[PDB]
């Protein structure tokens, strides 16, 4: 289910890179007039968005919400209140887009999608295990990695009587559906009035 | 203000009784005024393909109905 | 008292035991009792014609249900009295309504039912027919915001009685057997109805759900109609029909997204969308992505061409839709990447640069008088109905307000006022570049894949922002209280939560709402909630603010979102294909037309109508002929039995076996 | 609609008494081109009218998917099954349009 | 082909774990402590096996 | 250019004169089929044995319409039956005594008797006529054996053997075979139920057909306890034991019968005996009852020692109430834990003896938990008491409890110094730190009380079944952190540094060394899904940007699948369990809340925590039983079909019975006429 | 079931009360 969902993943993570790219756009555009340089420091200093490899590297450690990249870094080295305060502004905007509308995007888009594979999910792991069985059925491969006319007649007889058994069966089987499951009609009671006045014309017309 | 609904394509056609009598006895299987009917066709008072309001013909009837004597009678 | 002593409270009126024998002979079926008893009726005996049950049925009535003709003829022969007995044998569907027609207090319908109403509730086609052959008339309703002494009589009279009647005139408008048969444009004079009954259904609170149905009827009826096709011929005859797709425009025009995402229409669509390249569709995508880039990469060669020799074969590719599109988002890409390369001598005024900033300002013309032009057509009310275009009219703005900040910078580091108009158009460029790289979220409605999530986010968005006012609301509150505890205490090298050591989280307002806001991610810390005065108790309850925002912010509305944007997506994905495939109808049309087609860099009589109707309407007779068969024969089939019919089939019984035994 | 037979529709209702009836008499269903068949003869029924070219493949694999027709007239319904669930799949695939029918005949 | 129905058929799987099982159809219906015991001891010497083999 | 469509699976096409003959049966004349059988007596081109392609012979279409008299004839002109009684047994019909009076495709399986088919049709009329005349059903072995019969049948042919063993199961448990010729359908429900969940643990293939067999025992039991009218035959049936007791309860909740346990007239029953001598408990006030709970938590003690010096007292008789016993069980384990709170509340004591404010009066409790535990163990089985989680955590508890206490008083007799000069493997630190996980281990224990109430109930319920998913998904999330484990580790030990530095770890203020060791960095990313691990942990002192680079890259693609990925699939995967779970969440927290109940019912084990430290009666007692169920069964078969007769869906069968009654009516007066 | 049974029976009961006329 895990493998069938993560499509899922793939098609959210496109819209997803397409806004980090758009924010990370903007805070090095806002940010690029401003030892240890960028996020992995003891001090994250305000050059983490001075480059956009480094501005796509602060803003890939805000989607999980848990202070990888301190609000400190938004603040310009020689007091520009504006254009601290609009970084901030950016970056909070794209905090809020991430972590309170996409993830919960992609959890509702993971409900709908778990909901659906569950249904059959005991039919795909049975396919996927016989296709990890089929592998090993072979003896062309049997040493673990570190170690390493007439018949025809006769199968394709034998096949054929197989298989008008099994055609003969169907056919019983399904017609006893077709009898048994299908319920009744408007068509089916038409054709019982249908017959019932046949009979009643039949009678006026013998007596 | 009051909008005059009207039939805007004609789909129905009566003329004669003998049409109208043709397809309520294909309906109800009654078979011998039907086998009537149809000798009066074979005199030529009527069409065999007439249309009803459904757009079925007297076949097309008494294939839904599921009759197969009177339909070999037609 | 140990029993209950039940009674009748309602003791109406009872039967005598012959007019009891009566109605159950009715009941019965029986020709020969019925006979004798309405012969003993004849003679002003105690039997009489006019006898109403207890339970409300008239022995007429109780014949019309029974569905023995015969035994209506034979009480209609002797003059029972006929009220609603038609409307019975309308609701009923039995063909005994045209000699109901023929002929010459407790009511089941209301008063403001006719037979052309009833017969509309019911959709049945041959009683509406033979109704309307005999000849009816709807009264027709008034407009949705209208002011009539008349409407306004009758709402002081009874807005009870005045609200059914309009809600039963417009349910017997929108049945299909009425507009297929008595309409002559039954897919115009669906899309009108569906829009009126939209309209009604804001208009009216209550009542919303029968409205918003019947539209979703009209709009089904619509679709099933077009359903009906089996040429092209027919549809490039109805979705060109004009009283260019006329009709399809229409019909986006009033939200038919059922009529339109019809595979008919969208295999039309698509056949108009690659315009004169067969063989798109069997292809390798690494070949489509191929394919793709190598005509975008090439895109200002195909613009030089229509611009000179619009008659050049080359001139006439750009006239293909598809390369039109893909010629116009490679103008996009190389305007996102001249952002890029601008984004990529620190005076107090700066001319912009020989490679980037001069390079860009044809582009943001052209955006601006692109969105002029498309304000022109269609009004405000599109423009203001598309979110896109409101994104488009922002970044516009703020590009617009950046050049004139540079102009007034112009003509009239670490030492300007922050208030500078240099900062402050630096400022809106950063943002219009945000805006104009978060324009690209629209591109994905073409791709399959990108498409119907894209389109499932937007639908939510409404449902999102409503969240957000009570988050904002639960945020003032908690941000008021902040405030007015830790105002007292208000002191620096840096002040605000933005520093490395956060001091005065919430000494002002503003500051209180920056904490509280960026308190969900977790970047504020505790020692925020502690004063250097030394108040424990204050220290304490401004930190028990802080945990129960906390709480009420994350543990408890962050889920609550969670759970009811699952709820919202499990809504929407259902309809999902048929939003996304409108959403696609509407990019693909945004490029069919004929005007407005250079990219941005480069953008700065009777008879022959007679003929038109006359084939529009032969089209039409042929699509409802169809659509009346396939009713009947989806609804004369293939549906549950109900408790009736087999009533009726024993009636039937019942009385073959009177009549054997008067027989005999 | 004027492309079906009544072999077509015999098998369009998945009637097994009447396709083994109409099948006494020699009955013979026009082949359908492969899915990146894109020759003169696709090319120019097309342009004619693609409804009734799609609506005719359509109702041409809706017939061949038939079981009852899938064990009259087929030595192996196993392989034939395979290979015509294969087919619809990538015709499913192909058919943008239609591919809601070519999925549940698969 | 893709016939997921089709394997996933009791028939077709039946038959799958009788090839899979092999000569030790014994296994399947031993208990659980058995079970683990028979994997380590199979895959505890699997060098010598396959030196063996 | 066209594909030739041609007959391959080719069959005889019999002759318009047997066609005529078909089409005859089909209509239901008299005349018509007299005429051919006649025809047929003197060799004409109609043969009796007509074999339809479709294998439709004439007894065959005969027998599934409802005919009789055309069943007669036909059997009465020696036409050939094969398989028809079972023909007429699976289309349930009831004039199956003709057959049964009488003197490779075959459409069933070679293995299914009629016996089997009536089974599996559950007709009541028909098995009973099967069961008159005398049939047999195979014996089937149980669910593991070796015997040599069943491998050399399995050897010679598997698909049969289990499709043979799943017709009998299939027989066997059907509710009309088990009402009509079990002794106690009771428990031939009951055992039947489990060995058919047991089949579908062993049978991993057909494993939905015994679930689906032993849900329909289980329903069956259900069912034919719904039949009780009143209290002295419900009473009658849960105290019944083959050989007050409540032992056929004891039987339904050992067998795991959720729907049985969990019927409201057997809940009364529970409720009446749990609140035993309560007059008008379950309708008083809701404070009045918190005021009442809380009187009798305090008076705890006063009832032990009451039920101690004189059981026949009222006193210390009212300890023997359930309800009674349930509050003062629970006030004592309240009292335990707020000694456990007063235990860190008010050293550099080496060899630092138990206090005896708090300490001393903890160890005579202790030996009451283990004293209870081993009587609990003894008393049951090691199977059920592994099959509560409750117990595993009562034992951890207890033997965490038992090693501190051993370090104790090894602490005391040896070892006998500043506090922050000891080793890190001192016994008192040791003693300290398990008291603190027993201490935890205790107080989450508080969780099992919720079954009682009707509010914290199902949903405690509906965490203990999510809990099974969340270790499922945590085996997925270890094997993801062993491997970016695994890779930081071999990426980063290179780079171990001691620097005189006074941490190495994670742990402290300056983070340092988080991947050098492979404990370290399962530590350093088990602590990264909180966000306690910060990011210049992936940084070296050396100037090697590539190995940062790779490892925060690491660090990141981490980061991404656990939270990102794995914790939002965790997310939606709980989102369906608990929409699966919470439809059935009554019936599992009454069955959870009866066995706490019935744990307080028994007369061991009344007392709190520090105070726990004959032919004829039973002939008679089987006629009472047989008679009882004579009723019960007598009801459910009646309802059985009233049900049967009202099912909401009528097929098409039956619309084609009633054309072939019109038919076979105009055909007779068409004959008379 | 119970109205089809009811079908049944009053054909059947038809059917002998004709059966009883002649
Ligand atoms: C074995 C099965 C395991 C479970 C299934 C795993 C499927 C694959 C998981 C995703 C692919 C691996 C991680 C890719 C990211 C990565 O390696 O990213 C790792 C690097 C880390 O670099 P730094 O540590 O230097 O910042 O990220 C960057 O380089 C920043 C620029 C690229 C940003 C890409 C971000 C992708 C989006 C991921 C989060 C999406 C959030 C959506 C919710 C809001
Ligand atoms: C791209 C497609 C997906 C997204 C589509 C758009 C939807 C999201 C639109 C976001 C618009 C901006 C959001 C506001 C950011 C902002 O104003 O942030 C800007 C500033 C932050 O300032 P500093 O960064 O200087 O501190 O916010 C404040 O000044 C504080 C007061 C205003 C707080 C507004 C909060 C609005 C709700 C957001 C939180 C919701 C939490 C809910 C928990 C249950
Ligand atoms: C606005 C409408 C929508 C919300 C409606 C109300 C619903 C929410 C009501 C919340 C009420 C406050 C809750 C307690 C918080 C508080 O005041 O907490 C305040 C204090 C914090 O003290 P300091 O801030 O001084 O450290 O908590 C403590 O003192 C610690 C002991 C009490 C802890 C109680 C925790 C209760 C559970 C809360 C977290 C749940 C997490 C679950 C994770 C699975
Ligand atoms: C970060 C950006 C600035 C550059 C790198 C990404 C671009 C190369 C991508 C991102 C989104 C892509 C677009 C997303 C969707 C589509 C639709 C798709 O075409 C269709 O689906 C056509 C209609 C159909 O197939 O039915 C391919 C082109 C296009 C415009 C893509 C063109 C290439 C784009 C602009
Ligand atoms: C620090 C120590 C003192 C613990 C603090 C918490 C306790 C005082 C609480 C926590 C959970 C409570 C229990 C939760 C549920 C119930 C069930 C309820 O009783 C019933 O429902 C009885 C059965 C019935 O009524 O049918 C009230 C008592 C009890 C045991 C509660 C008793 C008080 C408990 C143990
Ligand atoms: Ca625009
Ligand atoms: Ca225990
Ligand atoms: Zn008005
Ligand atoms: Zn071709
Ligand atoms: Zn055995």
């Amino acid at each position: 289910s895990m493998g069938q969902m993560l499509q899922d993943f793939g098609k959210f993570l496109g819209m997803f890179l397409l806004v980090l790219f758009s924010f990370t756009i903007g805070l090095t555009q806002l940010y690029d007039k401003g030892d240890c340089v960028g996020i992995f420091c003891e001090q994250q200093s305000n050059d983490t968005f001075h480059s956009f490899i480094g501005t796509c590297f602060a803003l890939f450690w805000y989607i999980f919400s848990l202070a990888h990249v301190a609000i400190f870094v938004t603040r310009f080295s020689y007091g520009e209140e504006l254009q601290s305060f609009v970084g901030a502004v950016i970056v909070g905007t794209y905090n809020v887009v991430v972590v309170i509308v996409l993830t919960k995007l992609l959890v509702a888009m993971l409900h709908k999608s778990f909901q659906l594979i569950a249904n059959h999910e005991d039919k795909e792991w049975k396919f996927a295990r016989a296709k990890l069985w089929l592998s090993y059925f072979d003896d062309k491969c049997t040493l673990p990695p570190p170690f390493n006319r007439n018949l025809k007649q006769k199968r394709d007889e034998n096949y054929q009587k197989v298989m008008c058994c099994l055609v003969h069966r169907y056919l019983t089987s399904m017609r006893q559906k077709m009898q048994s499951t299908d319920q009744a009609t408007v068509e089916n009671l038409n054709e019982l009035r249908q017959d019932l006045s046949k009979f009643r014309n039949e009678i006026r017309d013998l007596l | 203000e009051v909008m005059a609904l009207k039939d805007v394509r004609e789909v129905k056609e009566e003329n004669t009784l003998n049409e109208k009598l043709f397809l309520l006895a294909c309906d109800k299987g009654d078979y011998y005024m039907v086998k009537k009917i149809l000798e009066e066709n074979s005199s030529g008072d009527l069409n065999i393909n007439c249309v009803d309001v459904l757009g079925r013909n007297a076949v097309t009837i008494t294939i839904e109905n599921e009759n197969l004597d009177i339909l070999q009678l037609l | 008292r140990d029993r209950i002593p039940l009674r009748i409270v309602r003791a109406e009126s009872e039967l005598s035991p012959s007019e009891k024998a009566y109605l159950n002979a009715v009941e019965k079926g029986d020709y020969a009792s019925v006979k004798k008893s309405l012969e003993e009726a004849e003679i002003y005996f105690k039997i009489n014609i006019n006898c109403i049950d207890p339970l409300g049925r008239t022995a007429l009535l109780i014949a019309i249900e029974n569905e023995n003709l015969e035994l209506i003829e034979l009480l209609l022969s002797f003059n029972v009295y006929v009220g609603d007995a038609l409307l019975h044998a309308i609701r009923k569907e039995v063909v005994g309504a045209v000699e109901l027609l023929l002929n010459h207090q407790f009511s089941e319908f209301t008063p403001d039912i006719t037979p052309i109403i009833l017969a509309a509730h019911t959709n049945n086609y041959e009683i509406i027919k033979l109704l309307v052959q005999k000849g009816v008339s709807v009264p027709r309703p008034h407009e949705v915001r209208c002011n009539c002494v008349e409407c306004v009589s009758s709402s002081d009279v009874d807005s009870l009685r005045h609200s059914r009647s309009r809600l039963n005139i417009y349910k017997a408008l929108a049945s299909p057997s009425l507009i297929a048969l008595s309409s002559e444009d039954p897919f115009l004079t669906a899309f009108q109805l569906s829009w009126e009954l939209q309209e009604l259904s804001k208009v009216e609170n209550e009542f919303k759900s029968e409205y918003e149905e019947l539209s979703r009827q009209c709009k089904q009826f619509a679709k099933d109609l077009l359903d009906q096709t089996r040429s092209s011929r027919e549809l490039e005859i109805i979705l060109n029909y004009r009283d260019d797709l006329a009709r399809l425009k229409l019909a986006i025009k009033y939200r038919q997204k059922e009529f339109v995402a019809q595979p008919n229409c969208q295999q039309l669509l698509a056949s108009r969308w690659y315009d004169e390249f067969p063989g798109w569709r069997r292809r390798h995508w690494a070949v489509k992505m191929v394919t793709c880039f190598i005509i975008g990469l090439l895109f200002p060669v195909f613009s030089v061409c229509y611009l000179i020799a619009p008659k050049s074969p080359l001139g006439l590719f750009i006239r293909k839709p598809f390369i039109k599109f893909i010629c116009h988002t490679a103008s996009y890409l190389t305007f996102l990447f001249l952002l890029l390369l601008a984004s990529q001598d620190l005076n107090r005024q700066g001319p912009p640069p020989t490679i980037v900033e001069w390079m860009i300002l044809p582009w943001v013309l052209g955006f601006i008088w692109g969105e002029i032009k498309q304000m022109w057509d269609g009004g405000l009310q599109d423009y203001i109905h598309d979110w896109w275009n409101l994104m488009d009219f922002v970044m516009n703005s703020l590009y617009l307000a950046t050049i004139s900040l540079k102009i007034v910078a112009f003509v009239k580091r670490e030492s300007w006022d922050m208030w500078h108009p240099t900062l402050v158009a630096e400022a809106l460029f950063a943002i219009a570049n945000i805006f104009s790289s978060l324009r690209l979220i629209s591109l994905f409605t073409a791709n399959s894949h990108l498409g119907p999530l894209q389109i499932s986010l937007g639908r939510m968005l409404l449902d999102i922002l409503k969240f957000l006012f009570i988050y904002c609301l639960v945020l003032l509150a908690f941000a008021n209280g902040l405030n007015q505890l830790y105002f007292y205490y208000e002191e620096l090298t840096c002040k605000g939560i933005r520093c490395e050591k956060q001091n005065n989280a919430f000494s002002t307002l503003f500051e209180t709402l920056q904490s509280l806001f960026w308190s969900i991610f977790g970047l504020i810390n505790l020692y925020v909630t502690n004063v250097k005065a030394q108040h424990e108790f204050t220290e304490f309850v401004g930190a028990t603010m802080f945990g129960t925002y906390n709480v009420i912010s994350l543990v408890v509305l962050l889920n609550m979102l969670i759970a009811m944007m699952n709820n919202s997506y499990q809504l929407i994905a259902d309809h999902a294909d048929i939003e996304w495939k409108f959403a696609r109808t509407k990019l693909w049309m945004s490029y069919f037309e004929e005007g407005g087609t250079l990219p941005t860099p480069f953008n700065v009589r009777a008879a022959d109508n007679l003929r038109r109707h006359h084939q529009y309407q032969e089209v039409m007779r042929n699509l409802v002929k169809r659509y009346v068969a396939a009713m009947i024969r989806d609804a004369k089939t293939e549906e549950g039995l109900t408790e009736e019919n087999f009533k009726e089939l024993k009636q039937d019984i019942s009385s073959f076996r009177f009549e054997v035994l008067g027989l005999l | 609609t004027m492309d079906v037979a009544p072999v077509i529709l015999a098998a369009h209702r998945n009637n097994y008494e009447i396709l083994t009836m109409l099948l006494k008499q020699d009955v013979s269903l026009p082949k359908p081109h492969a899915v990146g068949c894109e020759c003169t003869l696709c090319s120019a029924k097309n342009k004619k009218d693609s409804l009734r070219h799609s609506r005719f493949r359509l109702d041409i694999y809706r017939c061949l998917a038939s079981p009852a027709l899938i064990m009259l007239t087929e030595e192996d319904p196993i392989l034939r099954a395979f290979e015509l669930s294969a087919d619809l799949k990538e015709l499913s695939l192909v058919e943008v349009e239609f591919r809601n029918d070519y999925e549940e005949l698969a | 082909y893709n016939q997921k129905e089709f394997v996933s058929q009791s028939n077709c799987q039946q038959f799958l774990n009788t090839v899979w099982f092999g000569q030790m159809s014994g296994y399947r219906r031993k208990p659980t402590c058995k079970k683990i015991m028979t994997v380590l001891t199979v895959g505890i010497f699997w060098p010598v096996l396959s030196l063996c083999y």
